[PDB]
């Protein structure tokens, strides 16, 4: 069968983290999501000319069920790390986040992006090059999405598909 | 067909068009009705007290989910606007009569199901009991008599005998001894249930509706889900902490061991929070890599956690399937309502526009209040079970992180599992013992008939 490639997205909440899974799934013309159907967290794909599906899990809301995430995080072959670019503790809680996969993983090369969400109109407090800086010291891509525009999103996701393909 | 007042004189009598209203192609599976997808708040309010039928699913929806497009001082305005209605005999009996009786119906279901809006605004309240002064008529006398005892007692805020309470080497009111090993694991698992239970059936739909465990205000709006969140991250904690503090390999084994029974009572009792808070606790950072610890667990106890396990697997696939499966009593895992709430309300959007003009999305709406109400399925069955007031509170009053903040915590968790048990090539340690009792489990059987 084709590749099925298990993506997991951490990241703060209440700074809509959702929207970049939403996004992806959702055709960039509809608007109607279910969550509680199989074709809402699982995508096929093309992805450098390669046929592959993807199964993402994104428990944004249970943030507050902190000791339920390893169990999630040693399944997933690659991660997005998401913060919002209007929320500095989201950008800041991304260090402990990077740890706990790390360690559940027993690796410091795990498949990765870092992924600054543009949640809506209030001011920016995260600068691209803080981002991009925090993520070459993790030796990590970096990508900015658009939660209203979809701009990003495709290119988020692809990123990590293949950073696991060279892993 | 009636004759209606003009708009300019009554705004309900505007009729329906793509421009005010918009409908699901489906009907109400038991009552026939159209199911409403979308339209303005004038054209809700007038379904939500409609002449032609009662319309009480639309009713108890609206009621727990209209306060993000609406707010409550505003619908008790538009309700009041609706009763306030200006050939005429047919008029009165059949569109006047219906709409005010369907409008003290909306005020007394309010009223009941949530007072939380009266209790947070004192004028709402005041302005329910005026308009409710101002209702005169003997086909109304009725309805107003039982929203002004409802009022009032707003105001002023069963099966045969339980199983007998499981002892091991702890003895009844002696809590200094109390722990993991020395209470009964059956009854660890009994009075868990019982306050997890107690914690699951507390959560109101005011806390979920809107994601307002996830905002600012979390603590003001959720307090009830948050303590049940926290009961149980402090469980799955505990039971890390227990394991890995047991440096002595063959005690370790009797704690994992004991655990695992636990879990199987939890199973036993549907208490599927109880079985993610062990399955959380068993594949931690910490605990997940002591295969010294996992090679001497019995056979029967890796296959009752394996299969537990198989439950989160696949999004919870399994879970799902085996939650449909039961009735209750039983406690659901909170989590996944939570997510299924969050992404409903972020993944659709708030407004419809058809032909230029803003229409509220109410089905975006009934399928959060679908989320609430299978909540709600679970909350009303009790377990019959006795409440073992030293032993709950043991359980209550569990603070295994102490004063530590969680990654200091955290961090002394995995560093004591590396050093009860190293990482390859690093031989194994031997470590004194600390349990001064015996560690044979009585069982899982209850010992008494
Ligand atoms: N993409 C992905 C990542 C992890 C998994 S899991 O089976 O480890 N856990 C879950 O599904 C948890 C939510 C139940 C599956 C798919
Ligand atoms: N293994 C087990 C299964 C069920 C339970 S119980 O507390 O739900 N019911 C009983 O004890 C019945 C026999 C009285 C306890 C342990």
């Amino acid at each position: 069968h084709m590749t099925e490639y298990k993506l997991v997205v951490v990241g703060a909440g209440g700074v809509g983290k959702s929207a970049l899974t939403i996004q992806l799934i959702q055709n960039h013309f509809v608007d109607e999501y279910d969550p509680t159907i199989e074709d809402s967290y699982r995508k096929q794909v093309v992805i450098d000319g390669e046929t592959c599906l993807l199964d993402i899990l994104d428990t944004a809301g249970q943030e507050e069920y902190s000791a339920m995430r390893d169990q999630y995080m040693r399944t997933g072959e690659g991660f997005l790390c998401v913060f919002a670019i209007n929320n500095t503790k989201s950008f800041e809680d991304i260090h402990q986040y990077r740890e706990q996969i790390k360690r559940v993983k027993d690796s410091d090369d795990v498949p990765m992006v870092l992924v600054g969400n543009k949640c809506d109109l209030a001011a920016r407090t995260v600068e691209s090059r803080q981002a991009q800086d925090l993520a070459r010291s993790y030796g990590i891509p970096y990508i900015e999405t658009s939660a209203k525009t979809r701009q990003g999103v495709e290119d988020a996701f692809y990123t990590l598909v293949r950073e696991i393909r060279q892993h | 067909q009636m004759r209606l007042p003009s708009a300019d004189v009554y705004r309900f009598a505007e009729p329906d068009s793509e421009e005010n209203i918009i409908f699901e192609e489906n009907m109400q599976p038991k009552a026939g009705i159209p199911i409403i997808k979308a339209g303005t708040v004038i054209k809700l309010i007038e379904r939500l007290t409609y002449h032609m039928y009662a319309d009480p699913n639309f009713v108890r929806t609206f009621l727990t989910t209209y306060r993000s497009f609406c707010k409550p001082q505003e619908l008790l305005s538009l309700i009041i606007e609706r009763f306030e209605i200006p050939e005429l005999k047919r008029f009165r009996k059949e569109y006047i009569q219906p709409v005010q009786l369907r409008v003290l119906n909306v005020c007394r279901h309010w009223v009941e199901h949530h007072f939380y809006d009266f209790e947070r605004d004192a004028y709402l309240l005041q302005r329910m009991e005026e308009f409710i002064g101002t209702v005169r008529g003997k086909a109304m006398k009725k309805w107003v008599e039982s929203i002004t005892k409802i009022i009032q007692r707003k105001k002023i805020a069963f099966q045969s005998s339980p199983p007998t309470v499981e002892w091991h080497i702890s003895r009844p009111g002696h809590i200094e001894t109390f722990d993991l090993l020395t209470l009964h694991p059956i009854e660890i698992a009994r009075q868990l249930t019982l306050l997890e239970s107690d914690l699951y059936r507390a959560v109101q739909p005011s806390e979920l509706v809107g994601s307002v465990w996830t905002k600012e205000d979390k603590e003001i709006n959720s307090p009830n889900l948050l303590k049940m969140i926290r009961h149980t991250t402090n469980l799955t904690l505990w039971f890390e902490k227990c394991i890995v503090e047991t440096e002595n390999l063959e005690e370790r084994v009797a704690v994992v061991s004991r655990i695992i029974e636990i879990l199987q009572v939890f199973q036993e009792l549907n208490n599927f929070n109880g079985v993610l808070e062990v399955v959380s606790a068993m594949n931690s950072s910490p605990v997940y890599r002591l295969d010294h610890t996992f090679e001497q667990i019995p056979s029967r106890q890796k296959k009752i956690l394996e299969e537990a396990h198989e439950l989160s697997e696949d999004h919870y696939k399994k879970y799902l399937a085996k939650l449909r499966s039961i009735n209750p009593p039983c406690v659901p895992f909170f989590g996944i309502y939570l997510t299924n709430i969050l992404k409903t309300e972020e993944g659709n959007p708030e407004v419809l526009k058809r032909h230029g003009k803003e229409l509220i999305n109410f089905s975006k709406r009934r399928k959060v209040a679908e989320i609430t109400g299978e909540i709600q399925q679970y909350q009303n069955q009790p377990y019959c079970l006795r409440v073992e007031s030293d032993i709950k509170r043991f359980f209550e009053n569990l603070n295994p992180m102490g004063n530590s903040m969680e990654k200091e915590f955290t961090d002394y968790l995995f560093n004591k599992s590396l050093e009860i048990e190293p990482r390859n090539p690093k031989p194994l340690p031997r470590f004194p013992k600390k349990y001064s009792y015996p560690l044979k489990s009585p069982g899982v059987r209850p010992s008494n008939p």
